[PDB]
């Protein structure tokens, strides 16, 4: 869901760091301006198309 | 960096979340509204405290960013809704206190029964019994008495409640930047930031006084016509000059005249529409019903309903150990689901309800682009409004004709055409002095103008004054008349009962006359026509991301609501009934008092 910068033709990312938004570096704990990269689907059978 | 990308990142994840959360709950919901066990009042517990913690830790966390950095205009809605919607401010014990007083309110409304006098063997409740008698029954004296005891039982009980709870709400309020609760009320229609299109909170008030004013000739005509006619009903106890008993309005509060439709016929003798008969001649059940309000909406270009909504929503009762409320609604749980729940039987009202609920179901499809803090009507009156059109158009006899239903032997002239419109005038314009009334009161007890003292006094001083109607008992400050109403009691803002019904006249007019409709207004079909259909999803696919002030502009014309096109709506029966009070005396007399 949050990446630096985009990717180039053909190319896989799986590095998991906490993407820093704000100026104050976290140390790469989850809180304010610190979201971990990786979102989650969710599924279920009742969903629509 | 800036505040900008930051707020933007915050509202990516935020939505995430919330889509899930948000289906999680209302599923839950659903399940128990389908399936009344316990456990399922545990999950509803349980996915609603979820929900209401995620909300209360995101307005927490949404405080960091000062919203006059924010220039898009599209954010700062976004951000302002998210932080009001969550926001507590009262002490601990203060909103536990609240919240004990709410539930009470409920509970005492839900668990309220009162019966026959020096009986106290058997009793009943408001909604099996109470509703039927005030109905139906014609007695003089059992309605006056039922009337005066379930007020006697309520609302002393309610005052001192309602005392603390105005108060409670009042500090609610002064702790935010609100004058008053009341201005919490009306911040719903404010407008800021847009130049051409801004408005003011306290313009609103004024804004309804006018339209009030333009409206009173027609209400004085029908009020004098019922009155002449239930001369005949109870002649002693009904004065030529006088207000009206408030116990002979066909309900408990007289929100509504319909019941005195049978009392009021203006021509008995001609036969009235009904299609019950044809419908049980030609064998529909409920599939077919809705299959043709589905095949009405495609008629003007909407798309139809998906394989979801079929297969997911319930039609009809359960029947046996399956036991569910059949109060009709149009769920969205989101996350592309849409499901109407309501229990249909065989009759014409159920077929106008399917195209009602509809209605809602289609506007809930319309949007659901948008951002989640955005997937909502441009105010809290649009939304009914959408919905109430279509059962205008459902209702006409050209539709029926269309359909065939009913017979094209069927003709049109002066009876048919004034018995319609009478039954309809008696359900739509008689609500509105009373919602206006009601709203203005609490607004003015909410103002805190008026002291405790006089809470009653004033409450029936101003009934004689616009709704024309007299109490038929005494009563001092002990009752509490306002408590006995379920939306006072409950917490709900009642003023969209008036800005609703003078919007969709106002929809109506606009899509015949883009329809290319000649005629009377009341005769008027879009089954064939398409460009009303896209200019109404234009309107409809906007959401809450535009002013409703501009969203009105897109549809008719105008910046404002308007009370021309309901006046020309009702213009035959307005000179019919006036050509009928030519020997009837017009306006009701304050002064009178029907207990000596
Ligand atoms: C910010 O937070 C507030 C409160 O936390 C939310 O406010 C709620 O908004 C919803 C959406 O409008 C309100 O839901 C409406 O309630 C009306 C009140 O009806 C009550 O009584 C009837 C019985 O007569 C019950 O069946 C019903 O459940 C209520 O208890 C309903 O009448 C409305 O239904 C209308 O629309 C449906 C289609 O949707 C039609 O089929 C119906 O016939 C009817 O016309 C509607 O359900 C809710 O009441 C509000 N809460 C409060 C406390 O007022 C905001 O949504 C929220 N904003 C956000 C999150 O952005
Ligand atoms: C206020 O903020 C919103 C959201 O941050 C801005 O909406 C964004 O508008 C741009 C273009 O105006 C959209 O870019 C488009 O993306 C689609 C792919 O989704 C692409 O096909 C188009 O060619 C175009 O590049 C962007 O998607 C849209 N954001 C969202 C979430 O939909 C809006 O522009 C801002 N207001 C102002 C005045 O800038
Ligand atoms: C919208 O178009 C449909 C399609 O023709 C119309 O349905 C016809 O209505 C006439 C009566 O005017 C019937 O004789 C036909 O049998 C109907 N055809 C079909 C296929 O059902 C419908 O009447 C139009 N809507 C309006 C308001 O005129
Ligand atoms: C309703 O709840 C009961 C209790 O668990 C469950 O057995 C049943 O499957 C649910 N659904 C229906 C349609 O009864
Ligand atoms: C309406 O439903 C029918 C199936 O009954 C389908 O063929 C048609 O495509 C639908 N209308 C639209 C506009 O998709
Ligand atoms: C009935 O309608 C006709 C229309 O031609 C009109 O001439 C007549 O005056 C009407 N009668 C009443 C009582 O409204």
């Amino acid at each position: 869901l949050f990446r630096k910068s985009k990717l180039k033709p053909f190319e896989r990312d799986i590095s998991t760091e906490i993407y820093q938004a704000g100026n104050k570096p976290c140390n790469g704990v989850a809180g304010p301006n610190c979201y971990s990269p990786l979102q989650s689907y969710g599924f279920r059978p009742t969903y629509g198309v | 960096s800036t505040i900008e990308e930051q707020a933007k990142t915050f509202l990516d994840k935020f939505n995430h979340e919330a889509e899930d959360l948000f289906y999680q709950s209302s599923l839950a919901s659903w399940n128990y509204n389908t399936n009344i066990t316990e456990e399922n009042v545990q999950n509803m517990n349980n996915a609603g405290d979820k929900w209401s913690a995620f909300l209360k830790e995101q307005s927490t966390l949404a405080q960091m960013y000062p919203l006059q950095e924010i220039q898009n205009l599209t954010v700062k809605l976004q951000l302002q809704a998210l932080q009001q919607n969550g926001s507590s401010v009262l002490s601990e014990d203060k909103s536990k206190r609240l919240n004990t007083i709410l539930n009470t309110m409920s509970t005492i409304y839900s668990t309220g029964k009162v019966c026959n006098p020096d009986n106290p063997q058997e009793c009943l409740l408001l909604e099996p019994g109470l509703n039927e008698i005030m109905a139906n029954s014609l007695d003089y004296n059992e309605r006056l008495w039922a009337w005066e005891s379930w007020r006697s039982e309520v609302g002393k009980q309610l005052r001192p409640l309602y005392e603390e709870y105005v108060v409670l709400k009042n500090e609610m309020a002064r702790a935010n930047h609100y004058e008053d609760y009341g201005d919490y009320w009306r911040g719903d229609y404010e407008v800021n930031g847009v130049d051409g299109y801004d408005y003011s909170r306290g313009q609103l008030i004024e804004d309804v006084e006018h339209t009030f004013e333009e409206i009173k000739p027609l209400y004085e005509h029908l009020h004098a016509y019922v009155r002449a006619k239930l001369m005949n009903a109870y002649p002693s106890y009904i004065s030529p000059i006088g207000c009206l008993p408030a116990h002979l309005l066909g309900d408990m509060w007289g929100r509504f005249w319909t019941n005195l439709y049978s009392l009021t016929v203006p021509f008995g003798q001609k036969p009235n529409i009904d299609v019950t008969d044809a419908m049980v001649d030609q064998a529909w059940d409920a599939q077919r019903i809705f299959k043709e309000a589905e095949k009405f909406f495609v008629s003007v270009g909407l798309p139809n309903m998906t394989q979801g909504f079929w297969e997911n929503s319930m039609l009809t009762d359960p029947g046996n150990v399956q036991k569910a409320v059949c109060h009709p609604t149009a769920w969205d749980l989101g996350k592309g689901d849409f499901r109407i729940l309501m229990c249909t039987k065989v009759t014409m009202d159920d077929f106008l309800t399917a195209h009602h609920e509809m209605g809602h179901i289609q506007y809930d499809m319309a949007y659901a682009a948008q951002p989640f803090l955005l997937r909502n009507g441009a105010n809290e009156g649009f939304h009914e409004a959408v919905g109430e059109i279509m059962s205008l158009s459902a209702a006409t006899p050209k539709h029926l004709k269309s359909i065939g239903l009913l017979s094209p032997d069927f003709q049109e002239d002066n009876e048919t055409e004034i018995n319609f419109l009478l039954k309809q005038a008696l359900t739509i314009v008689g609500t509105l002095p009373f919602t206006y009334m009601l709203e203005k009161w609490r607004w003015m007890v909410f103002k805190g103008e008026i002291p405790k003292d006089q809470w009653m006094k004033k409450w029936w001083e101003m009934k004689r004054e616009i709704v024309g109607v007299v109490e038929p008992v005494p009563h001092d400050e002990t009752y509490c008349d306002p408590a006995s109403l379920f939306h006072v009691s409950n917490d709900y803002s009642f003023i969209r009962y008036y800005t609703r019904t003078l919007y969709q006249f106002q929809f109506q007019e606009a899509l015949c006359q883009a329809a290319k409709h000649e005629g009377p207004l009341h005769k008027c079909d879009i089954s064939n026509s398409t460009e009303a259909g896209q200019k109404l999803f234009n309107m409809l696919r906007l959401g809450k991301s535009e002013p409703w002030t501009l969203a009105l502009e897109n549809v008719v014309g105008a910046k404002n609501m308007n009370v021309r096109p309901l006046l020309n709506y009702f213009e035959p029966l307005f000179t019919w009934l006036k050509d009928q009070n030519k020997n009837s005396f017009v306006g009701w007399s304050t002064d009178w008092s029907p207990y000596a």
